[PDB]
């Protein structure tokens, strides 16, 4: 609690460069790093559906305070009023917290307490039950988890409830996290170094067929997309990439096409809600300079691997769960 | 002159250990440090992509203007071994392709481990010949098996990494 | 109570000293940089006594400033080694090992710092002299007004107490001199700003120039007769040399070698001569554009401790100052 | 889009950390930077601190490069302070920063005419408004202001000037 917060304190205004030379990152890189680290070290060790021992959890309540602590002293400067006792008015400049952290920290952290509450209803005696991966009843995708096992002839009725109750809970925290995540992204600024990179207009950096398709007389971007191979994640990956560029490029008559393919960008949101970042985000949060963007992007995300780990080992189970009842009727 | 290396692989691989092990509760944050090469001084930025194999969308700045990867797979996994080639790959290979690949085989101190593998049954042994089939097959520039436990040729890994990163 | 304190002082350095947290801010060398001054700047302005620092006070300044130098203890080299095993394996390692020009200057530092506080603490006790409310009635009587005039006695001080005071008075020049070289070391080991580089004139006679440079460049040479040749009654004039020299140096550090040389005698004679002489532009500007946390530790430390030095060394002259006029 | 770097200077036992510190927030205070709106404006403003640099002047080597505009301090109730502050601070500013601005600020304002505390403190003696104009005129700043770190009065409108005349 000295030596210990002292160490990763001055890791980070290192940032990331222990020579010492400052050829490191920017105080933001090094914050949204700190923080993905730290989520990976504890959640990897989550690999059954159970709570989170008592010191993991003391571990992780007090070292991501620390990293979040920085947004405590990100302020807004801005004119007021008091007013003594004795009667008399007078101005001051005053301090209040950012306003995107003021709602959205308090807000994360109500969704990490909540994850934290939801693996804690598995506290004790649970019907389903983990193996060691190399035992013999262990071998009977992600090859490092615990095979679950479940009771022969199914799970109880209430046991299957509570299941599919947190699920549903977990995955409303999920959204939750990654509205909040889209919102960041959507406010950090876009880096020089991406607009280099830009092609010299639309035609060049939609292809020549797409290019036709979003400039044809009617649109029907559900037409459209059915058009295209959509059958590989990559694919989608591409062609969102592609019509990001565009809208950058664009936003520098042609507001239809650009009007037409942000309704096109909707849509992929939608139809893929568990894409991987694009080119642009992954350049705002290269280049982020912003301390206090840098921790609700990083948090948010590693919250939304956090929901995604625990419905992902909530749905193993409930696919034990069937599979044991389809070895039956 | 700056270099970013970059760790990838399976879990329960040892990818932190490694990282850990090279260059000092697993944790290991963005590392970098001065290294001098045949004579100048490069800058040394050492990546963990611990977590990503479990959750894509939690590592974003993995792959971004990566000099070269580190592709690691456990000697005592074959499922660790198949994933290479069948996930990791078309990765690296979608995301930056022609940056260069070395390939790590870790837990070398358990592979010839009679006791250990009897011990237990679901692990199973890749051979040397069977790493270098892997290397020729996802186009490795070199493979190198090690242990974070013992310390053989972790050195020799990143030293590849480092000098390979230069060319 | 040092959670609280402790990480809100980490936190404003991680912001570059922008709390709109925009990261407009300042490099982390500089922020820390600011910090170790800013600090000092508040603990010593009130230790404005001859006598042993508040133990409170004391106990601030160790903490606050064993926060503030905890980033050099993970400033590494990372160079390769081996180890061998129980068992005779020999495995070529890496490995960290403190950078090398903090390895030796912090502890050195870090006991300057002691030294110092060590001589305030031999004043634990009763002293000769003593000290009277800047405005009171006995304040009155005194011809830096912010400084509570010092009194001794009538017949002046005894042996022993004017002994003592001499005998702290050399001491602390020496923590002055030890901490005033290592500023003056990390100084020339840091980066000369391209900004700095921009600003230089096109030669040698440019920055000097015509007058001065003729001197400096004839068949014999005298640096104290260069001086004397030169108008050095005000601090301005004599900074306005170094400034010349400096830039001179450079030009030619950068092209000639026996000029080179004659020079940097010139501002080795200025350090002797005019020492407590304010940091030059060059100085300055690299101090302003110094990414290097290591070097912005080292160099805000040194300078802290130099005039922490400084002010102990007042402190006692004043004494010996006053006893004098006692005498008289 | 445009940064201010405001620097406070002065003699000791002005006060001129705490006034910074009654702006914003023994007390330190550590270089602050942040967005300020001035009249629709959407400046970026930076306070420096001084304290210290009145002992050993080699202290604060970043004191008055880059500067915008300067606060010069003497407390109301210190005439040594008000002699400084043209025979000492001004040949400083003159000197490292020609041309920019320098904003008189009077501190103590509580004290001023504190009837008991001006009888319990002998040597402590007020300074009037006027003489305070006059020194202004004399050394040639864009304004006066009086203020005080315990009321807060005209502190405020202490860096408001400031920021306005550090603008063009």
């Amino acid at each position: 609690d000295m030596e210990m917060m002292k160490d990763r304190f001055a890791k980070l205004l290192l940032g990331e460069d222990m020579s010492g030379g400052g050829k490191g990152v920017s105080s933001a890189l090094a914050l949204s790093n700190a923080i993905t680290n730290l989520a990976a070290s504890i959640f990897g060790e989550q690999t059954k559906l159970q709570p989170m021992p008592q010191d993991r959890q003391a571990r992780w309540k007090k070292e991501i305070d620390w990293l979040l602590s920085v947004t405590d002293h990100i302020v807004e400067f801005v004119p007021s009023q008091q007013t003594s006792k004795d009667g008399v008015c007078t101005e001051i400049m005053v301090t209040r917290q950012r306003g995107d952290l003021l709602m959205n920290i308090p807000a994360l952290r109500k969704l990490d307490a909540m994850l934290i509450d939801t693996l804690d209803n598995f506290r004790g005696h649970n019907e389903f039950w983990y193996v060691s991966r190399d035992s013999e009843e262990g071998q009977q995708d992600k090859w490092w988890l615990p095979p679950v096992k479940v009771p022969p002839g199914g799970l109880s009725e209430p046991s299957r409830r509570m299941l599919y109750f947190q699920k549903d809970s977990v995955t409303q925290v999920q959204k939750a996290a990654m509205a909040i995540n889209a919102q960041v992204l959507s406010e950090m600024e876009i880096p020089e170094s991406y607009i280099d990179s830009l092609p010299k207009n639309g035609r060049a950096s939609l292809g020549d067929s797409i290019y036709k398709s979003i400039t044809e007389e009617w649109f029907d971007p559900e037409q459209f997309l059915a058009m295209l191979d959509m059958s590989t994640e990559h694919k989608v990956l591409d062609l969102k990439n592609r019509i990001e560029a565009s809208v950058v490029i664009w936003k520098r008559k042609r507001e239809l096409f650009e009007e037409r393919a942000e309704t096109i960008l909707v849509l992929l949101k939608q139809k893929f809600p568990g894409l991987p970042q694009s080119s642009l985000d992954i350049s705002k949060i290269q280049f982020n300079k912003d301390v206090g963007q840098a921790v609700l992007e990083s948090y948010s995300r590693i919250l939304e691997s956090l929901a995604y780990t625990v419905m992902s080992r909530i749905e193993d189970v409930l696919y034990t769960d069937t599979l044991a009842l389809k070895q039956t009727l | 002159r700056f270099i970013k290396c970059v760790t990838v692989g399976d879990g329960a691989v040892g990818k932190t250990c490694m990282l850990i092990s090279y260059t000092g509760p697993t944790v290991f944050d963005n590392f970098s440090a001065n290294v001098v090469v045949d004579g100048s001084t490069v800058n040394l930025g050492l990546w963990d992509t611990a977590g990503q194999e479990d959750y894509n969308r939690l590592r974003p700045l993995s792959y971004r203007g990566a000099d070269v990867f580190l592709l690691a797979f456990s000697l005592i996994s074959k499922a660790s071994y198949e994933n290479i080639h069948k996930k990791w790959l078309p990765e690296l290979k979608h995301y930056a392709p022609g940056i260069p690949i070395v390939l790590v085989g870790t837990k070398l101190d358990l592979r010839d481990d009679k006791q250990f593998l009897k011990d237990h049954p679901g692990a199973a042994s890749i051979t040397t010949a069977q790493g270098e089939e892997l290397r020729k097959m996802i186009g490795a520039v070199r493979y190198l098996e090690c242990s974070s436990k013992t310390q053989q040729n972790v050195k020799a890994v990143f030293d590849t990494a480092i000098r390979v990163a230069l060319r």
